[PDB]
């Protein structure tokens, strides 16, 4: 009924809430209980896949199968 | 406006100038009653983050119960258990004092992350031998 | 085969699209993912990422429930192989 | 006795069909005469594998 | 194995029968109730 066209009139405090933080508690076991170290950010390739293609000149695939075939009688 | 680097003691990562915790209340009853009418959750929440506002805009140098107390009160006595209270916890008055050092070096540091032996998640170092290809695989 | 990542709630699509793009070419900066993405805590990034299955490789054991060990072979083990 | 031998092959298949599936999505969606909106799918996938 | 795709490498052999046929002649139950 009263005051309804107005956005102001409030109170100090001279502050506004802040956001910023930090955080430090070491003694040993946050912060990591420090593990070994390791590696191993990206996959890599096999580079098997010739060696398991299909060709006369196969490592044992076309090898094995001449064995087969000379060998199941 | 943010003008420092303000830090805590970790373990009190769980407190939130937006929320309150069944940590303070344990510590702090009198404002849960319900009795007191006077006294509510949201005066202590108001007081609680006016100090740690003000606290944290100068943190290099010290803050006193009797600066709120000047500043705003309803009360000295629970003014003053909360402020003890939360200086306890370490949310105020923490970073007084500041203290360095050179820091020398040692064989361990933080930039060193190589292969060798691991207790963490399976991982393995030996692949396959020749036969292992004679599979009909995917 | 045909493994699909398109199968996430409450994160919509271009959700999950926008922070995988992110880290693809931004290197696990989570605040810069963060930003990256549409209003997202760093930490919801993390957890939601790191609850991203790879449902294609996990096999249905033996081997099936022992790694970096294993009962010995020279005895009628393999009992334990059909278990 | 197949204590290690069923445990590597098994191990070395998982990164096998992998790269396969990662060889898969790749083509795919390079072949441009396929749509803009399985590309996407794929492009996705090979970001996350 | 059947419980695992992975299974022992092999051309020509025999595992999984021959262990079975050991405990079963194993058993002596000349009269074993049973299938």
């Amino acid at each position: 009924l009263i005051n309804y066209q107005v956005d102001s009139k409030l109170l100090p405090k001279n502050i506004e809430p802040p956001l910023t933080s930090q955080y430090s508690t070491r003694h040993d076991a946050p912060r990591g209980l420090f593990p070994f170290e390791s590696y191993k950010p990206s996959v890599q390739l096999p580079d098997m896949a010739k060696l398991k293609k299909m060709m006369n000149t196969s490592d044992s695939e076309s090898t094995l199968y001449k064995y087969l075939k000379e060998s199941k009688r | 406006p943010q003008a420092h680097e303000i830090v805590i003691p970790s373990y009190s990562k769980w407190f939130n100038l937006e929320k309150i915790h069944s940590i303070e209340v344990q510590s702090l009853p009198e404002f849960f009653t319900n009795r007191i009418p006077s006294k509510t959750p949201e005066v202590y929440m108001r007081y609680r983050n006016f100090m740690v506002n003000s606290y944290r805009l100068n943190p290099n140098e010290y803050f006193s119960v009797t600066t709120a107390r000047r500043n705003v009160s309803g009360d000295a006595a629970a003014l003053f258990r909360l402020h003890k209270f939360l200086t306890k916890w370490g949310l105020i008055n923490y970073q007084v004092d500041s203290k360095l050092l050179p820091k020398n070096i040692e064989p361990p540091l933080t930039s060193q992350y190589s292969t060798r032996h691991d207790a963490p998640r399976g991982l393995f170092p030996f692949e396959s031998y020749k036969p292992s290809v004679q599979l009909p695989d995917m | 085969v045909k493994i699909l990542e398109q199968i996430d709630e409450n994160w919509s699509k271009e959700d999950l699209q926008k922070l995988l793009k992110g880290i693809q070419e931004f290197g696990a900066d989570w605040y810069k993912v963060a930003k990256n993405v549409g209003n997202k805590s760093p930490e919801q990034c993390i957890l939601r990422f790191l609850q991203l299955p790879i449902e294609d490789k996990f096999l249905y054991s033996t081997i099936a429930f022992l790694v970096g060990l294993v009962n010995p072979k020279t005895v009628q083990s393999m009992t334990q192989r059909a278990i | 006795i197949d204590t290690h031998t069923a445990t590597d092959i098994y191990q070395t298949l998982i990164a096998l069909n992998l790269d396969t599936t990662v060889n898969d999505c790749l083509d795919k969606l390079l072949n441009d005469e396929c749509t803009e909106s399985t590309r996407e799918n794929a492009l996705y996938d090979y970001y996350a594998l | 194995h059947l419980p695992f795709s992975k299974s022992e490498n092999p051309v020509l052999s025999t595992i999984a029968f021959l262990v079975g046929l050991v405990n079963p002649k194993t058993v002596q139950s000349m009269t074993q109730r049973a299938i």
